[PDB]
Order: C-alpha cells, then structure tokens, then sequence
C-alpha cells in the first residue's frame, strides 16, 4: 500500500497535492488533521473508491483491504449477525465462526447481534461496522473515525482488539481520527496532514529527549538514589539542591520503586511529562482559525 | 481464479436467498395464483356455457403479463438494493471487484427470470390439471422461458446502467413501470394519427422497448430474424457498457 | 394565530421556489411544448390536406395528459422530498407543527396543480394563435383547471398518506406512474371478458381511480352528480386521515 | 420542559422506566451513559418525535425547541446557507441575518457556506446542523452528540458559542454526549443514565477540581490496595477494569508508598490531577462489561 504523488481536486479545490505515503515497517499509523483537510479522501484513494487521483496507487491486488468510510454501511432490515455472515462470504474469504465470535464478544455486541440493524443505535452500528470490515480478514485496514460514536469503554475494547489482531493477521492499519487520546492508545506513529500536504511526522517509538520521568527524594537519600539510577538508567539531569533526578520516561515504575525500596528509599513524588498528540495538533493547526 | 468466481456467486446467492425469505414474495405469488384461478373459474368455464372447456392460451398470456411485471420489479430491487442501503460503497473498491459486482448482478437477473418462468409454468400446469382443454405444448412453455429471459435481462441491464449512471433508486422503479405500461397505452392512442403512422408502427418492430413490451400480452411469439438479433445485441451492449462504466465511476 | 399560518406558508413557498429553479422543470416544459407543436405542425395541418385548419380539442386532450403526468410526478416529489432527505424528522416534533406540515403540503399540491393548468392554458393559446380553427371556450379551459385540481389533489393526498404510512419514497413514484398507466391498459384488455364485464365497467364510474384516470385523455368532461361527489368526498377523507395519522406516527 | 414518569419500551425491551427529569434552575445539563442506555430516546421524547411514551411530557407549546438527533438532516442539493435560511423561515420565527452571521463565523464555516451540502464533509455537516438548530432561536436546545464528528478546535468554538448564546437568549440546553471532556467545558450539571433511570445527579457550579490522586496496581493487588486505601484515606472512586483507585489528593506519596510496600504492593502508576466526569462514568458503568 503505497501512495506516490497523489493529487486530487474537486474543480478548483485542491485537496491532495503531490502527497506521498507509506508504512515504514510500522503497523499502526494514525492520521490527524482538521476537518476539511482530506483524511477521508486519502482513504478513499487507498481503498480504491476514487479513480481520478492523478498519481500512482501501489496495491498488490492479491491482498484484501477492509474499510469503513463516513457513516456505517449495513443492510437495515437484516440482523447484525446476518451482515457479518454476508460480508465474510461476499467480500471476505468465507465465514469464520470462531473469528467472528471473538470479535463479537470482544466488542460486547453479543446481546443485540441477532436483532435487526434498523433497531440499532448509532453506536451499535459502528461497533458492527468495524467488525464487518474485520471480517474480510484483510491485511490493510482503513478506518475513518472508527470510534466516532463509541462510548469510553467501547472505544478502548475495540481498539485493543484490533491491536491484538494485527499480530494474529499480518496487518497494517490506517486510522483517521479525532480523539487523539484514542490514537495514543493504539499507534506507533502518526502523520499530520494540513494544507493538502503531509507537514509533520511523529515516530511514537522514539519520542523526544525531553520525555523524562522525574524522581524526587529526601536530601539524605539523594546520593544513594543517584547511584541507583546512574547504575541502571541514564541520568539526563541531577538537581541535588531540590532533590530531583531525571531519567528517560518510564511506562512502569515497579522496577524503580522495588529497587529503591530494597535500599529503604521511598520517593515523595514521581512524574512524567511528555507532549500529547493533542498538543502537537494544535501547534500545527491552531493558526488556521486563530 | 475460482476464488474470484466463488465470491461473485456468494453475492448472487444472497440476493436470491432474500427473495425466497421475504413475505412479500409469497404474497405476490398468491396474488397471481388467485387472479389466474379467478379467470378460469369465473368465466373461462362459464361465459358461453361451454361444457367446462377453456383456452389455456388466454390464461397463459395473462399469467405472463403479471409475472413479467412482478419479475421486473424483483429485478429492479435486486439492482437498487445496494444503492438504497448505501452498501455499494463496500463493493466498489477495485476493478476486479467492480467487475465482479456487475457479473453477480447479471447472474442474479438471469436466475430471477428463470424463477418467474418456473412460477408461470406451475400456475398454468395447475390450470391444465384443473379443467378441460387441449394442454399446451411443453415447447411452448419453453419458448415462454426464452421470452422471460430476454425481456427481463434487457430491461434489467438497461435499468442497471441507469442506476449506476444516476445513483438514484426511485427513478429506476419508476422507469421499470413506466416503460412497461406506456407502450400499449400510446400505440392505439396516437400511432395512427400522423402521416408517418404506418412508418412509426413498422419502426416499432425494430425497437426492443416497443416490441418486447407489446409481446408481454401475447399468447405466443415468433421473433423475426432482425427482431431477435436486435434484442440480443442490445443485451450484449448493455452488459459491456455496465462493465466499462463501473470500472471508471467514483463511489 | 397568523404566526402559525405564516410558518406553514413559508414551507409552501420553498417547495414552489424549488420547482421554479430546477432545470428539470424547464426541460419538462420544453418537452411538452415540443410534442404539442409537433402534432400541430406534422399532421393536424396536413393529414387530410386541409387548408391548415386544426382541432384544438385533440391538442388540448394530449396536452392535458402530458401535464397531468408531469404534474403528478412534481406532486410526488413535493411529497417525498422530506422522507428522501430525512428532513421530516425536523418537522414532526409536536402536534401543531405535524398538522401544519400536512396543511403546507396540501397547499403546495394545490398550487402545483394550478401551475400545471396554467401551463396547459398557455400551450394551447399558443397553438390557437399559430393556426386556424375555432378557438376553445375560455370556460372550457376553466373546467380543465377544475379537472387538474381534483385529479392531482386526489392522487396527491392518497399517495401522501401512503408515503407517511410506509415512510418509503421509491414506491410512491412507482404508484403514481402505475396507477395512471394501468387503468387505460386494463380496461380493453380484460373488462369485456367476464360475465360481470358490464357490471365492472359500470362500476368504474364510481371508482375515482378509474374514472379520474380515464378522463385524463378526454377533450372534455362532465362529472355525474355521484361521480363528482365521490371524488370530492375522497379528497376530504384523505385530508382528514393524513391529519389523524401524522398526529400519532412516531418519527 | 419536564418529564414525569416516562416509560418507553420496544416490545420487551424497556429503555426508559419511570424516569423523571428537570432543570433545577440550571442551564447546561449534560447527559452521560453507555451506548444502548437510551440517551437519544429521552431526547426524542422531549423533542416530541415519540408519542408512545406512557407518561407526561410537560412542554409549554408556546416555546420553541431546536434539536439535532443522530446524523445531521440537511437538504443535500442545496447550499449550507440555503438550509439556514430555510429553516429560520420555516421552523424558526424568520431569518435573522446578523444572528446567522455570528454563528457562521463563530463556527468558522464561512468558506464553504455557499457550497452544496452534498459536497460537505461529515464534520462540516455537523457544524451546519448545529447552526440549523440554533437558527430557530429556541429556548430549549437538545443536542445528540453535537461534537461527535468535530475536530478539537471546532468542538471548543462551537460549545463556547452556545454557552454565550444561552445568556443572549433565555435558553436551557440538554447535551447528550461522549467526550466527557467537552461536557466538562460547558456544563453546570450532568446526569448519569443507566438501566432506564437516572443514577447520579452531578452538580458542578465552579471549577473546584476536587483534586484527586490516582494509585494504579496490578489486578492481583487490587482488592488489598482498595482495602488499604479506603481504610486510611478517603476513597472517591475506583476503576476495577484498569486497576485504578482514586483517593483525596496527597501532596506527598511517601506514607502511601511505604505502607503499600509493607503489604508487598508496588504501584504500576501514581499521579495527582483534577477530578473528572470520565472517572465518575467508569465508576458507574464499567461493571456492565467488566
Ligand atoms: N463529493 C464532493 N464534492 C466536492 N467536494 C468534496 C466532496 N467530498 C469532499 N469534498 C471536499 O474535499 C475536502 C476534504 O474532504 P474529506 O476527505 O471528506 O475531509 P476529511 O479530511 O475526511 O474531514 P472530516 O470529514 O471532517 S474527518 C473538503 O473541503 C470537502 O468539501
Ligand atoms: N427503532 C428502534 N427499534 C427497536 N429498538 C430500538 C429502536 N431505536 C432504539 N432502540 C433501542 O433502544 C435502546 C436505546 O436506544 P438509543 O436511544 O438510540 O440509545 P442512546 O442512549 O442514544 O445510545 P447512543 O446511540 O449509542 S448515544 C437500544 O437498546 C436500541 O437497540
Ligand atoms: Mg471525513
Ligand atoms: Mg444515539
């Protein structure tokens, strides 16, 4: 799935302009931008719902692409389960009962899966639609605001489920979405599209030098805490006057807290401050309107 | 490869499956059966006080008319279902699939036509079992199948192309009905009026809309060599156009 | 209060406004004009080699037929527009509004009918200006208005009720067309066949669908006292039902 | 706008059950709950799109109610501006040019307001739809996930604009919405709906923040950590699914960390932060699925 020099306009309105895209051995790529920038357009070009993009869309047609664009697409007078079976048989390879069940129960749609779609709420339709896309057991999954109508728990479980699946199946996932907080849960990179061209890429697995975990201890504990962190981590900064030590950001404090406990040291305060995709977004786009 | 063919057929199976589950189908069948039985019972066996002997050919033609209309509406629904539910967007993602979509629908149209012809056959067989008269030739029923296949496939593919051209469904059902009921209306209303009346009337033999619609109420048919070719040629070109179009139309 | 009445009328204005902006309206008008001019020019002034003298009554009836059909489709679109775009949900929030919605549409149907009658009048006046023959009575054109108002309002409200009953639009356009083109088709096809043929045929005079459709191609009309009353009574009850229904149907 | 004893079911599925509702001199009421609880249903009853609710809906019909339910409703072949004019004339009192402009530019939809709606993105349609509802210059505004498809900035500006308007016009606003963070921007109360009835009435008059501290533990340590913290500090809320325990904020983590270490418990995470509707939500609803 590669995009080379894609250009797309609607009359005089250029949406995409010489835009390139790939997956640099990444698996989960988020797509961020303001409304009117063209995220859906990019996805449609990749899906192949557009054939007037003046550029090269490199797709090994041997592979399957699953997707969800804008509002969910379902057959209203049929059950949820019906739709899953149909699409698995029709767009997918066949209907895999075990696979289907894992998705249904993981999403928690089970209680209404046998009810007709027209009786579904917007949220329910989206949970189903995501599952419909997944039923193709695709390699490329393209989702246009997949959690747009989901509740807090729905979003977490669905996104978590997909991440598990990208290893079960050799997948590559493109997620265009607001709720940067959801992208931050499941991502390994994100791209920011503004003014019809990619502007800033972010490598989630690299982060920045400033992403540090700060340990604060009593003055009498400082030297022995510094010894411990020097021997097991990289000290980026040392403020003995105030009792602070800075190391690269830690996701899980258990190793540090257990080791300090063996030394009879208990830190008063541990904090990590790393910039959010939200902050990145505003820095880039806020000036359009503001 | 067969994998491609399999996916195409799976879509066909679902459209036919739907036909056999909706209560509307069953209702429509019962309505046709009732109307035919009604004609047989009310006057075919009594108008001239015959010794209960009827003309199956009159029944045959009436049944055909009704089933072709119902059939055409089934065809239109088959065609427009994905536009209506918007599900078409999930199919037209690449050329292989886009083409397969047209193929699938073409197959479904053919199978619908076969189903309707089978219904027609059965209704008439029941009538023959029920009363007196010389039974119709098996081969007559067979030719009737050919008529159904051609009539419905011609209109189906034509309307399909329009459906894809406009991406509207209301006007497809409207055209299906309109075209069927306009030919027999307009012919005797004004064909005879212009100095070109005879020219126009003769011209209809070379226009599938006119001759296919007119034969919907005939007890039999015999297509002229031209008429036969023109109709079939029209089917082929519509099929081709549907493919060429779907391959290029953004969804 | 007048504030209520004002809001109702504002909706009416938008529906009519739309009619006068869409290029489709203009196309339809040109098509009718062309067809009428064509009949006048091609044979009315030449078939029997007359000294360019024509029967406006033949033209009149043809124009009526065409405009009533186009008109009915305009009526159906007016009716189904809110179901199609889903905008109906923004109107049916309370009884006063729900009722006002029906009132507005009823008014729009009437105004559409007037517009079509005016078009009819103009097309024929042009024909009269163009050639020779005894001009038609002004009062004949006026009666023609009455026919339009009744025909279209009857079908409009009937279809409206169905639209609201089913919340579907495809089948409203289908019924509009179907009903219009079925009466003239079926009458001569089988009415004469049953022993009740005469009974059935006479019965049509008391069935608005049958008699209103049949008169669409007449050069004139004269409703019997019963026929007149039945049609108008039917309009009134449909109007009432639309109100009672909209007041209760969840949206 | 009052609801008394409202009960609504679909066949055997009871959605609302003897549910009461009012505005206790409040202006902005948020509505929170899981997908499938019935938020839309409540709003439809209030709007009056349902007449089979077996109960009393007290509405002075003299007043106007503006609303947006599920996906936006617009005339697709017409311009955005056209729709605003139409609805103002049709459902509203009349078209107020100045009012309209303030909304258009405040939302920032100006650049595409004269384009046909069918050419609009999902986000654009929602910005317009909100404006359409506002054009009635209503007193009661009922919005079903009004910022569902909006970008970060769109959401803030739209919500801010509405809050300004509730004073300009004597309004009462009901907002059903995910993105608790948006409710927290504009609210003075929120109600939590579960199992057909209200469960909490959460009043918020000021940004008091009620600072809290989150302590996160392995699931195998949850029960004993909960017991320790609830006995020695004030437990505010929990999130069992994620292993969080929320207590009244602590300046100094030493006492807690030492006491937990004596129980062989070492937190995966700890942090002092502001209170949220999100935490309230999970405490109430997490147990459905978890
Ligand atoms: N059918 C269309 N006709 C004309 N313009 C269009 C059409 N579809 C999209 N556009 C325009 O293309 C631009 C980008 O559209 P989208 O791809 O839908 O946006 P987006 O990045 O997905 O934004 P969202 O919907 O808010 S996530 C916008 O300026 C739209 O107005
Ligand atoms: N037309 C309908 N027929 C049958 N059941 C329905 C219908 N509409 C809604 N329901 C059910 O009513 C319940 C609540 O529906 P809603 O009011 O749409 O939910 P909600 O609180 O708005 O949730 P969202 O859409 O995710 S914000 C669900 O269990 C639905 O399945
Ligand atoms: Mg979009
Ligand atoms: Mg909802």
């Amino acid at each position: 799935m590669k995009l080379e020099h894609i250009t797309k306009k609607y009359g005089s309105n250029v949406v995409l302009n010489d835009i390139d895209f790939d997956f640099g051995d990444s698996r989960i790529v988020g797509l961020i931008g303001k409304n009117g920038v063209g995220k859906t357009t990019v996805m449609k070009v990749m899906n192949g719902n557009i054939i007037k993009f003046d550029g090269k869309v490199d797709i090994d047609n041997a592979d399957n692409i699953g997707f969800l664009i804008e509002h969910p697409k379902l057959y209203d007078n049929k059950s949820g389960l019906y739709n899953l079976k149909l699409f698995a048989q029709v767009l997918g390879k066949g209907f895999d009962k075990a696979y289907t069940d894992k998705i249904i129960d993981a999403f928690g749609m089970r209680p209404y899966i046998k009810k007709k779609v027209k009786k579904y709420s917007m949220g329910m339709k989206q949970k189903l639609a995501i599952a419909v896309s997944l039923m193709n057991k695709p390699k490329f999954l393209i989702l246009d605001e997949p959690t747009n109508g989901m509740d807090p728990d729905g979003s977490i479980d669905v996104l978590t489920t997909i991440k598990s699946l990208v290893n079960e199946l050799d997948m590559r996932i493109l997620i265009s979405s607001h709720k940067l907080e959801d992208i931050e849960l499941i991502c390994d990179r994100a791209v920011f599209l503004r003014d019809g061209h990619f502007v800033q890429d972010v490598n989630m697995e690299e982060g920045v030098a400033s992403d540090t975990t700060i340990v604060t201890v009593d003055h009498k504990d400082f030297d022995r805490t510094e010894k411990y962190l020097a021997e097991h981590f990289q000290l980026q900064n040392v403020d003995k006057a105030d009792g602070h030590l800075m190391i690269n950001a830690q996701k899980n404090y258990q190793v540090i807290l257990k080791a300090l406990s063996e030394l009879d040291i208990y830190p008063k305060y541990i904090e990590t401050r790393k910039s959010s995709l939200r902050d990145t977004y505003f820095n880039i786009n806020q000036r359009g309107d503001k | 490869v067969p994998r491609g063919s399999h996916r195409i057929l799976n879509l066909v199976k679902y459209d036919l499956y739907s036909i056999f589950k909706s209560p509307l189908t069953y209702l429509a069948i019962l309505v046709v059966s009732s109307l035919i039985a009604t004609q047989s019972i009310l006057m075919a066996n009594s108008m001239d006080n015959p010794k209960h002997i009827i003309v199956y050919g009159s029944v045959f033609a009436a049944a055909k008319w009704l089933l072709l209309i119902i059939g055409l509406m089934f065809v239109v629904k088959t065609i427009t279902r994905d536009f209506s539910q918007g599900t078409i967007q999930l199919y037209m993602s690449k050329v292989k699939t886009r083409v397969g979509y047209i193929i699938s629908k073409t197959i479904s149209i053919i199978l619908i036509s076969i189903l309707f012809a089978l219904i027609h056959y059965v209704i008439l067989i029941v009538v023959q079992a029920s009363s007196n008269g010389k039974n119709l030739a098996f081969s007559k029923y067979v030719d009737n199948l050919w008529f159904f296949l051609i009539f419905l496939l011609f209109f189906g593919l034509f309307l399909f192309l329009i459906t894809l051209a406009s991406q509207k469904t209301a006007m497809i059902f409207s055209l299906g009905v309109f075209l069927v009921l306009i030919v027999p209306f307009i012919k005797p209303f004004i064909t005879f009026i212009p100095r070109y009346g005879e020219k126009v009337l003769d011209a209809f033999d070379y226009i599938p809309f006119a001759y296919l619609t007119d034969k919907m109420i005939s007890s039999n048919f015999d297509f002229s060599n031209w008429q036969w070719v023109i109709s079939l040629g029209s089917i082929v070109i519509f099929f081709i156009l549907n493919i060429l179009y779907v391959a290029k139309k953004d969804i």
